[PDB]
């Protein structure tokens, strides 16, 4: 049932997003980059989108 | 098919089973490389060739 | 296989539909780099 | 299948009479031209075309 | 509108750019709002001015504007049919098939082929308005696309009916180093070709 | 010393890294100190039964 993420902003929670599997904080921010590409990375190739 | 006659498939945007797909082969040999096979049963994947 | 439709049921082709041409009919050069 | 089959030659010959061999070597995960010639196998060993 | 495949030939007569097997083919259909991509095997029938005929020059793909694009409806295998006129289309391993919106824009059109098939980019999915191109296809063509062949439209515009047509270019890819400068809104307005200069 | 019957036909099976049934529910190789698998056939006419 774990599926959604509106109120539990800001803690540290494992993740599984259509595969890309990870850790991290999660913030609601403006939306930046391609909303069609579903993720943004950095120059670096990690996930902060 | 016989070798350079090969079948490719590309598997993309779907679930699989590979145990169904594991237990109805019998193998004699594996040769991984940058992954194991228990990896390949446990991930997630932009492609699958 | 898949099915495409039916077939062409027209005998001849349309005979050159614009005639070929291969000449300075076409150096309208509108360079786009 | 009928058997296993592979190609055991693959050239082109060049030349004035066709009087040298060169072979013709595929890149890593790609087909074959000679694969044209019997692409269901090979019936015969030795099928020289 | 474009041919590619893996072998190519001279025809019966000796005009080039016959294809002996699958053969991959883009014909943008329904007056400019469907993409055809089929990849089927390719015979040239032999009846008068196609192919197979001994008087045959050149092939060519149309569609009858007042018949096809007239405003009751939109046909939309009328490059198709003209195409079959010329062409048998047997052993097809796939025909897809694409909407396309009706606009006189500018647009990108890439298709690339690697392990994992044929991919085909365009800038209308993603940025419409601009000139990034977006996968919006692949294709499962394993086979090596070796060659590739404009194939000529021409509409049958009558005198009343004449019409300008833009030309279009193709530029070749290339294995090249850039760097690239993506907005804030994730697209990419600017580049620089590391070989080109000091 | 881990010892038992196994069959040569299925010693892929007990490779670093597969994904079967062995490793999953049978045995499973430790890898904490130093070790080593063999596979070996035992002659019939021996006090080992099979
Ligand atoms: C994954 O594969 C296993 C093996 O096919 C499935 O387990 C069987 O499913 C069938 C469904 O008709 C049952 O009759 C069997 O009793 C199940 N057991 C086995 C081991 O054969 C399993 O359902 C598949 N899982 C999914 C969701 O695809
Ligand atoms: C226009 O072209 C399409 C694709 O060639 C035809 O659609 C196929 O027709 C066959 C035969 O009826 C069917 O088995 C397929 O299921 C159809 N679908 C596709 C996309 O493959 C269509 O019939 C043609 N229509 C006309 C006007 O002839
Ligand atoms: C491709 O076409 C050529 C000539 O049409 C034919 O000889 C060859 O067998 C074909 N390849 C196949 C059927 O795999
Ligand atoms: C291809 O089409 C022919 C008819 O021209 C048919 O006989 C044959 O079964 C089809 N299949 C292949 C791949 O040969």
């Amino acid at each position: 049932n774990s599926t959604t993420i509106t109120d539990k902003l800001g803690v540290c929670v494992e993740y599984n997003l259509y595969g890309v599997s990870g850790r991290g904080v999660f913030i609601n921010c403006t939306a930046v980059g391609v909303k069609q590409q579903r993720f943004v990375y950095d120059g670096f190739d990690n996930l902060i989108g | 098919p016989q070798v350079y006659n090969f079948n490719r498939l590309v598997f993309t945007n779907c679930n699989y089973n590979l145990t169904k797909l594991l237990s109805l082969f019998m193998v004699n040999e594996f040769s991984c490389d940058g992954i194991s096979p228990d990896a390949i049963a446990r991930g997630c994947y932009s492609s699958l060739t | 296989d898949v099915d495409s439709g039916p077939p062409s049921s027209a005998t001849s082709c349309k005979e050159a539909d614009m005639r070929n041409s291969s000449s300075e009919f076409f150096n309208k050069q509108w360079p786009m780099p | 299948p009928s058997s296993y089959s592979f190609i055991s030659k693959c050239s082109r010959l060049t030349g004035d009479n066709s009087h040298i061999e060169t072979p013709i070597v595929i890149n890593p995960g790609e087909y074959s031209i000679c694969k044209n010639f019997a692409p269901n196998g090979f019936s015969q060993d030795g099928d020289y075309f | 509108a474009f041919m590619l495949g893996s072998s190519v030939g001279n025809f019966s007569n000796g005009v080039s750019g016959r294809y002996f097997n699958h053969t991959l083919l883009l014909l943008p259909d329904g007056c400019g709002t469907r993409l055809w991509a089929l990849y089927c095997v390719i015979e040239p029938r032999n009846g008068s001015y196609c192919p197979g005929n001994s008087n045959y020059n050149t092939f060519a793909v149309f569609d009858t504007p007042h018949t096809d694009c007239t405003s009751a409806g939109y046909n939309t295998n009328a490059t198709l049919n003209s195409f079959k006129e010329y062409f048998d289309l047997q052993n097809c391993s796939f025909i897809y098939s694409f909407n396309i919106t009706e606009d006189e824009n500018a647009e990108w059109f890439g298709i690339t082929q690697n392990t994992q098939g044929v991919h085909l980019y365009s800038s209308r999915k993603g940025d419409l308005y601009g000139s990034n191109m977006f996968l919006f296809a692949t294709l499962p063509v394993y086979d090596g696309i070796k060659y590739y062949t404009v194939i000529p439209r021409s509409i049958r515009s009558k005198y009343s009916e004449r019409q300008a047509w833009a030309a279009f270019y193709i530029y070749s890819l290339h294995k090249l180093t850039y760097l690239l400068d993506f907005s804030v809104d994730g697209y990419i307005r600017r580049a620089v070709d590391c070989g080109h200069d000091d | 010393v881990d010892y038992f019957a196994y069959p040569l036909s299925m010693k892929s099976y007990m490779q670093p890294g597969s994904a079967g049934v062995i490793s999953q529910y049978n045995y499973k190789q430790s890898f904490a100190n130093p070790t080593c698998r063999i596979f070996a056939t035992a002659p019939a006419n021996l006090t080992i039964t099979k």
